[PDB]
């Protein structure tokens, strides 16, 4: 019961995957080859780490994930890598070809010889479910699989499982790891095609995420690898609540309610903490107060943006490790009292707090301490639409003078999806506008 | 023998129902295993009125264990008396409600209400003399909420003739969840309105002031708040499980405490209410000045800010009832203004000889306070501050409902708020 798949899609859905399942098998005590000595029921169960792992009769211990990409030599690495015993041949699915940088390439030319295939292989994950709650959808906006490849399936996936949950962990680009100019023509396409299909969506803005490692890293080129290691700590702090029991565990769904006050408005703002390195972290404890203050850091967030010049609709407080509510609710006062937290007029302003007591986990050869707790702010705010904003007005400078759009149009595509694409960002960054002004 | 046929829905309403059968069982000296080892017959002489006998002299449950999703039941059955309850009583389905009246009352539960239907027509079958039905449940999710009170509406289909009480949490932003518990309230209150002749309201942020101010509990727990509701449970259900004159049925209690069919919403409360002095002996005078105290009632509704139409008043332990009589009277006689002159002697007093266990006396008050309106007032405006902007409906509005319905709703808690106003100036 309540199972969750994950797909994760192109080079940066891959290797996302591939540093979250890693840490997760960390978290849970699963070995490489997938045996998990602490677990006393060989073949099934219905323990919360079920959720993401399915059981063999052999005791091994196999993610509820399908790694797809157009091009075979990333999901290679997984094949004959760390854990590669740890996957089904059938979950890793690759074509020789990739999208080259376009959308329409991943949607339409090379997409279309693959989709049938990867919605067969995640049947083969769902049958195997009694209670399958949703997806869990990893992917870059910029490359031609992520944008094209994910937008495809995700409609593919509204047909057929009709209005179950699909969630995503969607990479938002940045000029210091950008591998294309048009990455913003991409990231509108897939944005404008998916968003009637996503229940909620996690933006991970690389340059957000490249600054945090060199600031409170202190790594001086970021590599992905630096870059994943990171996003998998917040993406498992969001998943937690799913892999693990407690008393004061809240479920994921439940800060969902509180995160989507309308359908479009359905993307939180992830901020992160402590971010530290082991040479700090020694003999430097960090409080619940003061990793709970960081959260209100913009710093810290994992798309730049400024909160304080916009307006919150929701505040969730994701806590795991050595935290009780005592502490929590000490911080928050203090908080409430000193900080730029302007919330609209139909909304509560309460913050939601939910405790996963099992602690953070590292991965060995990593940049980050080892720490006694973490935190993972989920806020819904006005300011993400800053997010939007910049991309908007490349894909305008670009659109303008139609540089690159015979790359797509060669591919199949018409000038009228650019601009139906441009017109619904525009919307939608006019319904967070919208949301921001007072009631009447 | 009046048996009376107990449900609990949802977490809250499950948690909250574990304890006050916990309470209840060892006040009626029945173990864990449903054996009696009690040493007064007086704890047996209307024991059938929430317990059937099994073979072996084994006392079980009139109790049904609802929710949509299993795990909190898991935790009622693997809890301290999980194993006094009927294990075809449990009865739950898989895919939760989350938060979501409709997806209680329309969808999820829809699919689970039947089965629950069933095991209720059971009980009620093998009933002497069936009196009713008492529901413990939330108003802020989607189980208790939604399924509790589709629930209410086919039983009272079935049993039309039966009298209906629940014991219903009402939400508040200070104690909550998610921020769609005004609209999961609002929508259960119309229906609590046409369904129930009698309905306790507690207020969780009452519960949550009484543990921070009066109990000195630094951090309160939904635990804690959860035995303050069973200790009041027990207090208000006393006049129905032991010896006694006053209100000693469902119906009795009704028609002594509803002077108005659509106005049957009590504010409850307990004394006394102590921090760990707490060895110290209480008198009759302390326990009646407690007991009307608005420190010691659950609704957040400020009494003064209102008038009583009727009041039940429940002491437990031995002492004199000639000083009880006394200690009442001067309440009444003192803060006469605040009882409705046109009902003559609106204050009925119950004194049972068992006190609640570690307790030499205790007492339980039952308001029907025109002041509950505050708390309606306030679900009210927490409704309209998101529906102006119909915020969060699309959660309501993918189960199937309209807008419409959320209007209705609307409108209807706004005329009982009226209807309240009315009697309060009359
Ligand atoms: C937090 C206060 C706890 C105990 C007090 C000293 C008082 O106890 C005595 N003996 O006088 C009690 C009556 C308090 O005034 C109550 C408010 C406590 C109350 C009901 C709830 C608290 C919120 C909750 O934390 C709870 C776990 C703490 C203690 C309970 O075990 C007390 C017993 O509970 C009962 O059900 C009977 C009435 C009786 O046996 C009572 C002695
Ligand atoms: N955080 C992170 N970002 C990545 C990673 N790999 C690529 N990216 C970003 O993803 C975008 C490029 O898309 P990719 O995922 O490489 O492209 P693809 O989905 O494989 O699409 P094609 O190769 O065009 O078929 C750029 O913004 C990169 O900076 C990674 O491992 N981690
Ligand atoms: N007093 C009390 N209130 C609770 C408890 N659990 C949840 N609540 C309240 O009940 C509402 C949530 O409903 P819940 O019963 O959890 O949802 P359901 O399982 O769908 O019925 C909110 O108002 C919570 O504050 C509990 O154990 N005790
Ligand atoms: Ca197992
Ligand atoms: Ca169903
Ligand atoms: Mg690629
Ligand atoms: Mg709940």
């Amino acid at each position: 019961m309540r199972e969750c798949i994950s797909i994760h899609v192109g080079q940066a859905g891959v290797q996302i995957g591939n540093a979250c399942w890693e840490l997760y098998c960390l978290e849970h005590g699963i070995q490489p080859d997938g045996q998990m000595p602490s677990d006393k029921t060989i073949g099934g169960g219905d323990d919360s780490f079920n959720t993401f792992f399915s059981e063999t009769g052999a005791g091994k211990h196999v993610p509820r994930a399908v790694f797809v990409d157009l091009e075979p030599t990333v999901i290679d690495e997984v094949r004959t890598g760390t854990y590669r015993q740890l996957f089904h041949p059938e979950q890793l699915i690759t074509g020789k070809e990739d999208a080259a940088n376009n959308y329409a390439r991943g949607h339409y030319t090379i997409g279309k010889e693959i989709i049938d295939l990867v919605l067969d292989r995640i049947r083969k994950l769902a049958d195997q479910c009694t209670g399958l709650q949703g997806f869990l959808v990893f992917h870059s906006f910029g490359g031609g699989t992520g944008s094209g490849f994910t937008s495809l399936l995700m409609e593919r996936l509204s047909v057929d499982y009709g209005k179950k949950s699909k969630l995503e962990f969607s990479i938002y680009p940045a000029p210091q790891v950008s591998t294309a100019v048009v990455e913003p023509y991409n990231s509108i396409l897939t944005t404008h095609t998916t968003l009637e299909h996503s229940d909620c969506a996690f933006m991970v803005d690389n340059e957000a995420i490249y600054d945090i490692c060199r600031r409170n890293l202190d790594i001086e080129r970021p590599t992905y690898t630096n870059l994943n290691r990171l996003i998998s700590q917040i993406v498992s702090s969001i998943t937690a609540s799913l892999r693990f029991d407690g008393a004061l565990n809240v479920d994921l769904t439940e800060f969902q309610t509180n995160l989507v006050p309308y359908p479009r408005i359905h993307f939180p703002l992830a901020t992160y903490a402590p971010v530290i390195s082991a040479e700090k972290a020694y003999h430097e404890q960090l409080s619940v107060a003061e990793i709970t203050n960081a959260c209100f850091e913009p710093a810290n967030q994992m798309v730049k943006c400024d909160p304080r010049h916009g307006k919150y609709m929701a505040c969730c407080l994701l806590y795991r490790g050595d935290v009780v509510p005592k502490d929590v609710n000490a911080a928050i006062a203090t908080i409430k009292t000193k900080r730029s937290i302007q919330f609209v007029d139909w909304c509560p302003t309460g913050f939601k707090v939910g405790i996963n007591y099992q602690p953070p986990t590292v991965v060995p050869g990593g940049d980050l301490a080892k720490v006694q707790r973490a935190v993972c702010m989920l806020s819904n705010t006005t300011a993400i639409a800053e997010a939007w904003a910049r991309l908007d007005h490349k894909f305008d400078l670009m659109y303008a003078k139609r540089a690159f759009v015979h790359w797509y149009v060669g591919e199949g595509m018409e000038e009228g999806e650019f601009s139906e694409a441009r017109e619904d960002m525009a919307a939608l960054e006019k319904d967070y506008e919208e949301v921001g002004v007072d009631s009447v | 023998m009046r048996e009376i046929v107990h449900i609990q829905a949802g977490q809250c309403g499950n948690q909250i129902g574990a304890k006050f059968w916990e309470v209840i069982s060892d006040e009626h000296g029945i173990d864990p295993t449903g054996s009696y080892h009690g040493d007064s017959d007086l704890q047996l002489e209307r024991i059938n009125v929430y317990y059937n006998e099994a073979t072996g002299n084994k006392y079980v449950p009139r109790a049904i264990l609802v929710d949509l999703e299993p795990g909190t039941m898991d935790s009622v059955r693997s809890g301290p008396f999980g194993q006094i309850f009927r294990p075809d009583n449990f009865v739950f389905g898989q895919s939760g409600a989350g938060n979501n009246w409709a997806k209680g009352h329309y969808t999820e539960g829809a699919e689970l209400v039947d089965s629950v239907l069933d095991v209720v027509r059971k009980e009620s079958e093998s009933c002497d003399c069936l009196q009713g039905f008492q529901l413990t449940h939330s108003l802020g999710g989607g189980t208790g909420s939604g399924m509790g009170t589709l629930l209410i509406s086919k039983i009272r289909e079935e049993y039309p003739d039966r009298i209906m009480n629940t014991f219903s949490v009402m939400p508040s932003p200070k104690v909550s969840d998610t921020v769609v518990e005004p609209y999961n309230a609002t929508l259960s209150v119309h229906q609590l309105v046409e369904n129930t002749d009698e309905t306790y309201c507690i207020d969780n942020e009452a519960l949550y002031d009484i543990c921070f101010r009066t109990l000195k509990l630094t951090t309160p727990t939904y635990g804690d708040l959860n035995h303050l509701v069973s200790a009041t449970m027990s207090g208000v259900t006393t006049c129905l499980r032991f010896p006694g004159q006053l209100n000693a049925d469902l119906r009795k209690l009704a028609v002594n405490m509803v002077p108005f069919p659509r106005l049957h919403f009590f504010m409850p409360g307990f004394a006394p209410l102590t921090s760990r002095q707490q060895y110290r002996a209480l008198t009759v005078p302390e326990l009646t000045q407690q007991m009307f105290d608005s420190k010691n009632m659950m609704a957040a509704c400020d009494p003064r800010h209102g008038r009583y139409l009727t009041v039940a008043a429940i002491f437990r332990g031995r002492m004199s009832m000639k000083e009880v009589d006394e200690q009442m009277l001067n309440v009444q006689n003192k803060n006469s203004s605040y009882f409705v002159e046109w009902i003559p002697n609106n204050v009925k007093t119950a004194v049972c000889d068992i006190p609640p266990r570690g307790l030499k006396m205790s007492a339980t008050f039952i308001g029907n306070s025109t002041a509950i309106q505050e708390l309606f007032k306030r679900i009210s405006e927490q409704f309209t501050a998101m529906f102006r902007r119909k915020a969060f409906l699309h959660w309501y509005t993918g189960e199937g409902m309209d807008e419409m319905e959320f209007t209705e709703a609307e409108s209807n808690m706004n005329d009982l708020v009226s209807e309240y106003q009315q009697y309060q100036d009359a």
